């Protein structure tokens, strides 16, 4: 069986950890829900 | 507890308890990805969360109720994801997002790497809104996760 624990709220935090890039990537969904990489 | 909120996901069928996913509560209605639960019934204290919508393909989940998450991004703005990943302490992580570029359309991607069981973790706007939920995408040239911003349908 599955439960859940609560984890914090829901806000944007100001002075947060700013990191990660923006790609543009080609990809495809298939009928399953998963993407792949065209 | 129906509190309004971002919540842990948890297992006790591998070994241990088991982080699965991630989720969100609001308006009363628990929303996570599909791959996480697979559709099944969640357990809330002594109180019990039975599915209500769901779609595979969308890889979305709704508990008690109908799909509540109505935000988008801008496609201009920076957003943040609220990571919670397993046996760790919810983060915020600011960054600017992505385009998955699709035969339909074009949708957000985080390029941020985390585990599995991080999957279902909000991705916010500067409002504080829910855009979309962090954990369907692919992995890239040099090992990298990519995840879309998946976002439902409110009616
Ligand atoms: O988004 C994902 N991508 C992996 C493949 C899942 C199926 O083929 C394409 C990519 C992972 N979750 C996942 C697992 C099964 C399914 C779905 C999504 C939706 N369909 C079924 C995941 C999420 C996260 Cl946060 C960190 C992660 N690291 N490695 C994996 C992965």
């Amino acid at each position: 069986d599955m439960y859940i624990e609560r984890a914090g709220d829901i806000t944007w935090e100001k002075d947060a950890e700013v990191t990660g890039n923006s790609p543009r990537l080609d990809v495809a969904l298939d009928e399953s829900g998963d993407f792949s990489l065209v | 507890e129906t509190t309004d909120g971002v919540y842990r996901v948890m297992t006790r069928r591998l070994l241990g308890s088991t982080q699965v996913g991630v989720g969100v509560m609001q308006e009363g209605v628990f929303h996570t990805m599909w791959h996480v639960t697979k559709g099944a019934a969640l357990r809330s204290g002594e109180g019990r969360l039975d599915p209500y919508w769901g779609d595979v393909k969308q890889d979305l989940v709704s508990y008690c109720g109908p799909w509540k998450l109505d935000a988008a991004w801008d496609g201009l703005s920076e957003v943040q994801l609220l990571a919670v990943p397993p046996g760790e302490r919810a983060k915020n992580i600011q960054t600017l997002p992505g385009i998955f570029k699709t035969k339909d359309g074009d949708i957000g991607a985080v390029a941020l790497d985390y585990p599995a069981g991080t999957s279902g973790s909000p991705i916010l706007d500067k409002c504080g809104r829910v855009i979309g939920l962090y954990g369907n995408g692919v992995v890239i040239k040099n090992g990298s996760y990519v995840s879309a911003i998946t976002q439902g349908k409110r009616e």
